[PDB]
């Protein structure tokens, strides 16, 4: 069931990753 | 940054309770409301001060002098 | 026409965090070494 769809609470693990990466001052340093 | 001594609208101390309550979460995996509880902080006034409780002395100590 | 280094310019202030910062590929631990808040 690896590729069921994703629920609302999901939303939040996609966020997670994104600030991982990319941090709240992406814009300023790249 | 390091658990207040009394609570702010009662004054009951709640100084001693720090470490007996971080104690109560990682030793007996107990979630947060049952530990309070245990600890005997009935009051929300009371309750509110170990529950939103931010220890950055912790922090503090990381640096070197 | 018949034909008969590398010098310094100036200096350009860094941006923290940035890939010429020293801070960039630094881990938690460093920081506080460095006296600098992770
Ligand atoms: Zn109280």
């Amino acid at each position: 069931d690896e590729s069921a769809p994703i629920t609302a609470e999901d939303s939040w693990a996609v966020i997670s990753a994104f600030f991982r990466e990319k941090g709240l001052v992406s814009q300023q340093l790249d | 940054m390091i658990v207040p001594v009394r609570c702010f609208s009662c004054g009951k101390v709640v100084g001693d309770k720090w470490e007996s309550y971080l104690n109560l979460l990682q030793e007996d995996e107990l979630d947060e409301g049952t530990a309070l509880s245990r600890l005997g902080l009935k009051r929300y006034c009371c309750r509110r001060m170990i529950l939103t409780h931010v220890d950055l002395i912790e922090k503090f100590l990381r640096y070197n002098p | 026409k018949y034909e008969l280094g590398k010098v310094f310019i100036g200096r350009l202030p860094i941006m923290l965090r940035s890939k010429n910062c020293y801070l960039s590929e630094a881990t938690e631990s460093d920081l506080y070494k460095l006296k600098e808040c992770p």
